[PDB]
RNA sequence: AAAUAUGUAAGAAGUCCUUGUUACUUAAUUGAACGUGGACAUUUGAAUGAAGAGCUUUUAGUGGGCCAUUUUUGGUAAGC
RNA sequence: GGAAUACUGCCAGCUGGGACUGAGGACUGCGACGUAAGUCAAGGAUGCUGGCAUAAUGGUUAUAUGCCGCCCGUCUUGAAACACGGACCAAGGAGUCUAACGUCUAUGCGAGUGUUUGGGUGUAAAACCCAUACGCGUAAUGAAAGUGAACGUAGGUUGGGGCCUCGCAAGAGGUGCACAAUCGACCGAUCCUGAUGUCUUCGGAUGGAUUUGAGUAAGAGCAUAGCUGUUGGGACCCGAAAG
RNA sequence: GAAAUUGUUGAAAGGGAAGGGCAUUUGAUCAGACA
């Protein structure tokens, strides 16, 4: 008789996807990128700033 | 496009499975990598009016 | 026959009311109510009386003595959104802590014993004023606005 | 607003009820109307529907319709069910025995029937004897063979009876249907 | 017999270990999803670093918002946009993009608001307004035992799993994507961002491809 | 009924149906068969073809009782027979002691025939026969006999 | 020689195999048409959508039109 | 070289204020939390407090204030129209009935159907009962003289609801009414063929066919009644100039 | 003993017509429950 709405209701936001749990859990929401370093070619730095 | 659909459907039957039977719309460009090795990029500005008549 | 006849009548018996999933919880009051601290009352007979806050009751209401020596306010309540709190406040130990509750103002012109348990934990909080300067006076004054001022910008 | 595709409020037209308020007849559909719901078996939803129809969708079967039913290889021992009435027919002397049911019948098949060791119940008792359906033949009438029937879709070039109140010679004949008076339909 | 304290449990056990199955492939998308995206982020890095220029995918879905209410329009648009179920302004449908629907969109334009919607989008999307059809009847999701009754027989247990085959255009895209009723989505809450909505969205307007920012658009009126 | 009829439900409504722009009028068409070779033409010439013109030859004083002739088939000979009398006919298919029916005076004057007998020969006296329902009856052993 | 519009096709009413019928056909069991039996269902043979499709009877009013964009003829033009 | 920040985006991160809503009425469902009992915000509002039980509240009415609102009926592409009718009220005032018809539905009976011209009879225009015929139907088709409906299990093919059998089942088979398409057969019209025969001109077997028919091919009608539609009638009502 | 229309009495309104719609104020008026 009433559509009651997840992302808010948090409770039906568990009925239906229980994993919304172990998101919340592990924050996940938020998750850190593992740093990388790789650096651009020459090549590519230069027709960017060509006129 | 049946006579050969056939030939498929024997070999794709017994040397094995995923037959793909009927025919698909064209695609959506799948990723690519192209390179400016050989092929540094032109780098191109619109033209000025004139007449040259 | 006036009106032949009905062929139905609904049913006189009363079906029972649907098992609810509504039960309560204790409120959340806003941070700005910490006891002693003093309020300004919007409403009733004691509109713009400055009063200070004791303790939170279980019917959600809250304790206020003027007191009484002071702004003739009695031990009362307020209701938690006709009242505003101050950003100055005073001590609560040194001063009563349980005697009051709901029922003390369930009655059954003046009654006396009353007049005794509001000198009780008066004079024991008259001494708490007396230690900062302007205070009592400030709290004997009751609150107007004047003109211009502009309440969403005024900090207490 | 909608950019509607079908048309809103349409009805599914088909009957829901006899136009009959033949008060046994209310009552056999009530029967039906359970059979249908709680058994799914087809032969009881294929008996509600054919208990809504007008007598132009009720047309006879006879009695030498029903003995030539008999005599499809598998059926001769079988109730046999009509949702219309049921006619006698001269033209057949042999009748097998059979027991058959059918909404009304006329004098002239119970002779035929009874009188060859055959029963004619009524579909109620046809009901409880088969209650799933079992073991039942049903049987329709011919429709498109009434009188009206060979008049709808009259016109040029499809040969159709014209509507008509005094048939031969002199009676729509002359022009447009011989060549020597103009043309031909 | 009783069979009254002999059934309960073998429901549960059927239905606690389901949902337990859930949570184990919800979980195997999120690392798909995350993994899937990294990895173009770090394709683009590689061909910066090697001196190429990576190019992604063209994208295979796109969703599709009627922009414009139902009269005066012509003969040939009104019906397409029959065809993807639009037919009544402010309303949504996902299309997986190839060829007979890239022209399909080309014949609409200037009567949708259309481009490349996030995870994040379809998601709220189906949780809020999702609703699937079963016997015409409208009907709103709130439990995947609706979603497994009707695309378990193609795979499609859970919420989450539907909304994995609509933004991986699984093999069975279409009789789920169908599944879903139109969108009945409100007015933009901040609105249109223009003056006028009836010029192209490259024209300072709101009709046609807007790319990636049908997102902006789409939680508003969501 | 008038209850039962439309008029009433019409009352209010200004043209009754009958429409403002092109009016119930008198005789917007011509009375009667008016126009049928000129503007009801069409009408005439589908739905009835043949309608104009004459076909035949003509017949002063034809009298129909002179071509009183009721027909009766094969397919319904054994009608004219008594149940009492068919319960003990259908049996003894005898040539001698056939049932013999004077169709006649049964009230037909041809016998056609369309139907199939069962073989008990019957001696049928009538006035006219078609040739193969006679090539029949002598088939089943039975005889057609003539009378006026 | 465009664009826009337009005919047809996208399978079980299918593809093929050994061979039966006739007065038509061929020099010819040659062919023609119609068949018994036999051999092949995920992706049944593009996309999208289907408050479901096919079909019938009867009968109303109507048979003065007008406007806008674009194409357009007569007219200097026109709320022609 | 190493940082910060903007922009953009995600978060099933946390959280403050305001507004409208409370439909449903024992329980059944999916969940969450729990070691269990059980508890929950999980298939729609409950709790505490206070005023009112008369004048809270609301209805009606007149007025006033805000914004809004041309005169209805009619023909018309277009009426508020400088188009027509209409000063006001009462009462009256227009698709009727009948003959014969189409379709549809209800009903009776059913290869039959129709008692009511007439007769009988009566508690007397009712009701009730009946003989013979007569109408339509059961046969068509030719201008007519005429002839007059089974090669077949009343046929073949394709489709077919239901029923039967095999199968836990998906399905497979068998039979298949109504209905539809097609190819045959049958009767009449037509045009050919023209045997046994014979009152030499009579008789017309047999076999046919880019021809034809409001046909047969295991009958469906007849009667009453209703709505709607049809034609003749004053014919929806009022209206000529004329004869 | 209706209506049109009219006299008297009473209430009310009225800056080149009057009447109507939604909403509310004022006035007038009708309403509202049992240990
Ligand atoms: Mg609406
Ligand atoms: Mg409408
Ligand atoms: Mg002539
Ligand atoms: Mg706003
Ligand atoms: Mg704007
Ligand atoms: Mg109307
Ligand atoms: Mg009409
Ligand atoms: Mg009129
Ligand atoms: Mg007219
Ligand atoms: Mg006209
Ligand atoms: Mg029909
Ligand atoms: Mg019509
Ligand atoms: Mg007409
Ligand atoms: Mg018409
Ligand atoms: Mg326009
Ligand atoms: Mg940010
Ligand atoms: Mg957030
Ligand atoms: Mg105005
Ligand atoms: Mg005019
Ligand atoms: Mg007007
Ligand atoms: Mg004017
Ligand atoms: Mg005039
Ligand atoms: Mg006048
Ligand atoms: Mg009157
Ligand atoms: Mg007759
Ligand atoms: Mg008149
Ligand atoms: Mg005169
Ligand atoms: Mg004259
Ligand atoms: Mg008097
Ligand atoms: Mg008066
Ligand atoms: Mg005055
Ligand atoms: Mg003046």
């Amino acid at each position: 008789v009433l559509k009651k709405n997840p992302l808010k209701n948090k409770q039906v936001l568990l009925r239906l996807n229980p994993y919304a749990k172990v998101f919340a859990a592990e924050k996940l929401g938020s998750k850190k990128a593992e740093k990388t370093g790789t650096k651009p070619a020459a090549v590519f730095t230069e027709t960017l700033k060509h006129d | 496009r049946v006579k050969a659909n056939a030939a498929k459907r024997a070999e794709a039957k017994a040397q094995g499975v995923a037959v793909q039977l009927k025919r698909q719309p064209a695609q959506p460009r799948e990723s690519r990598i192209v390179s400016t090795e050989g092929n540094v990029p032109q780098t191109l500005a619109p033209v000025p009016y004139e007449t040259f008549i | 026959s006036a009106q032949k006849a009905p062929k139905w009548y609904p049913s006189e018996d009363v079906a029972a009311l649907k098992k609810t999933r509504k039960a309560a919880r204790p409120q959340k009051l806003r941070a700005s109510l910490v006891p002693g601290t003093v309020l300004i009352l919007l409403a009733g007979r004691f509109r713009g009386k400055r009063v200070v806050y004791l303790k939170h009751l279980e019917d959600n209401t809250l304790l206020i003595s003027g007191p009484f020596k002071v702004n003739g306010v009695p031990l009362r309540r307020v209701n938690a959104r006709y009242v505003i709190a101050t950003s100055t406040k005073v001590s609560v130990e040194g001063v009563n802590v349980e005697k009051f509750n709901v029922e003390y103002f369930a009655k059954e012109e003046i009654k006396a014993e009353r007049v005794e348990d509001q000198k009780v934990v008066d004079k024991a909080l008259i001494a708490e004023i007396k230690k900062t300067p302007l205070l009592k006076q400030y709290l004997s004054a009751s609150f107007s606005l004047k003109n211009g001022d502009k309440p969403h910008m005024l900090k207490f | 607003g909608i950019d509607h595709t079908s048309k809103q409020h349409k009805r599914s037209g088909h009957r829901t009820a006899p136009k009959s308020d033949n008060v046994y007849l209310k009552l056999l559909v009530k029967l039906y109307t359970f059979l249908a719901r709680r058994t799914d078996a087809p032969f009881n939803k294929v008996v509600l529907k054919a208990l809504f129809l007008s007598k132009i969708n009720r047309p006879p079967v006879s009695v030498s319709r029903i003995a030539r039913a008999l005599k499809q290889e598998g059926a001769a021992n079988k109730t046999v069910v009509v949702v219309g009435t049921v006619t006698d027919d001269a033209r057949i002397f042999e009748f097998p025995k059979t027991t058959v049911a059918a909404l009304r019948f006329t004098a002239g098949a119970r002779a035929k029937i009874v009188k060859a060791g055959g029963e004619c119940i009524t579909l109620d008792q046809l009901a409880v004897r088969a209650p799933k359906g079992q073991n039942t033949l049903i049987l329709r009438g011919p429709r498109n063979s009434r009188e009206a029937v060979r008049h709808f879709g009259m016109g040029p070039h499809k040969g159709k009876a014209p509507r008509i109140l005094s048939t031969g010679r002199k009676f729509e004949r002359a022009r447009g249907r011989r060549r020597s008076k103009g043309f031909k339909v | 017999a009783e069979q009254v304290a002999a059934e309960r449990a073998a429901r549960k056990a059927a239905n606690k270990e389901k949902r337990a199955i859930i949570l184990e492939r919800n979980a195997a998308y999120q690392k798909e999803y995350e993994t899937a995206e990294r990895n173009i982020i770090q394709a683009k890095r590689d061909a910066k670093a090697a001196g190429s220029y990576y190019v992604e995918a063209q994208h295979k879905l796109v969703f599709v918002v009627r922009i414009k209410g139902i009269n005066k329009i012509p003969p040939k648009p009104r019906k397409v946009l029959q065809l993807l179920r639009l037919t009544r302004i402010n309303s949504g449908t996902f299309v997986k993009v190839t060829k007979a629907t890239l022209e399909l969109l080309k014949l609409i334009e200037p009567y949708v608001a259309y481009g490349y919607p996030s995870y994040s989008t379809i998601r709220q999307l189906v949780y809020k307004r999702g609703f699937g059809k079963i016997n015409k009847q409208r009907v709103p999701l709130s439990d995947n035992a609706i979603i497994e009754a009707n695309l378990g027989k193609y795979g499609i247990l859970s919420i989450d799993d539907l909304i994995h085959e609509i933004i991986t255009v699984g093999p069975h895209f279409k009789q789920a994507n169908n599944f879903l009723w139109p969108f009945k989505l409100s007015n933009p809450s901040g609105g249109w961002g223009v003056p006028r909505k009836f010029k192209h969205f490259i024209q300072g307007g709101s009709f046609g491809n807007r790319e990636e920012f049908i997102n902006k658009l789409v939680k508003s009126m969501n | 009924p008038s209850r039962f009829t439309k008029t009433r439900k019409h009352r209010g409504h200004v043209s009754a149906g009958k429409g403002r722009i092109g009016k119930h009028r008198k005789h917007p068409g011509g009375r009667g068969m008016a126009g049928g070779q000129h503007h009801h033409r069409i009408n005439m010439d589908k739905y009835h073809p043949g309608y104009f013109g004459k076909v035949g030859m003509r017949y002063f004083h034809k009298q129909q009782a002179h071509f009183w002739k009721p027909v009766l088939n094969l397919d319904k000979l054994w009608t004219l027979i008594p149940e009492d009398k068919r319960d003990q006919y259908l049996k003894s298919a005898s040539k001698e002691t056939a049932p013999v029916i004077d169709t006649l005076a049964a009230g037909y004057g041809k016998i056609l025939g369309k139907g199939r007998i069962p073989n008990v020969p019957v001696i049928v006296k009538a006035r006219f026969v078609s040739k193969l329902a006679e090539e029949k009856i002598r088939a089943a052993g039975g005889v057609v006999e003539l009378i006026a």
